[PDB]
C-alpha cells in the first residue's frame, strides 16, 4: 500500500509490475525537507 | 589552515583534499581568507 514511500529496493519487483514511465509538470509536484537533508553541510544530502 | 572548522565539528588538513585557483601572495591570503582569487571578480564588469 505504501511502497513508494519506503526506500527503493530492487529486490522488490514482482514480474509483470512495470507498466511505464510518467512525467510530471513542476508545479503538479512539491518537494519535502526533514531534519536529516538540513542537518550539516558535512551530510552529503544537504539541500536536497 | 591545517584545520578546517564545519559548523563545530573539528576536521585535520590531512583528511580534506582543498583545491584553489590562482595563488595570491602571502601578504593578500588574509585578505582573500586563504583561499584562491575568484574569476568572477575580474569577469563581471567586462561582461556588464
Amino acid at each position: 500500500p505504501d511502497y513508494y514511500e519506503k526506500p527503493f529496493n530492487p529486490d522488490g519487483v514482482t514480474p509483470g509490475s512495470y507498466k511505464g514511465i510518467s512525467q510530471i509538470d513542476p508545479y503538479w509536484a512539491m518537494p519535502q525537507l526533514t531534519a536529516g537533508s538540513t542537518a550539516d553541510p558535512s551530510s552529503e544530502h544537504f539541500y536536497e | 589552515p591545517d584545520f578546517w572548522i564545519i559548523s563545530g565539528k573539528k576536521y585535520h588538513r590531512s583528511h580534506l583534499v582543498v583545491v584553489r585557483g590562482p595563488q595570491p601572495p602571502d601578504i593578500l591570503k588574509p585578505t582573500y581568507i586563504f583561499g584562491g582569487i575568484p574569476l568572477t571578480q575580474r569577469i563581471y564588469e567586462r561582461v556588464y
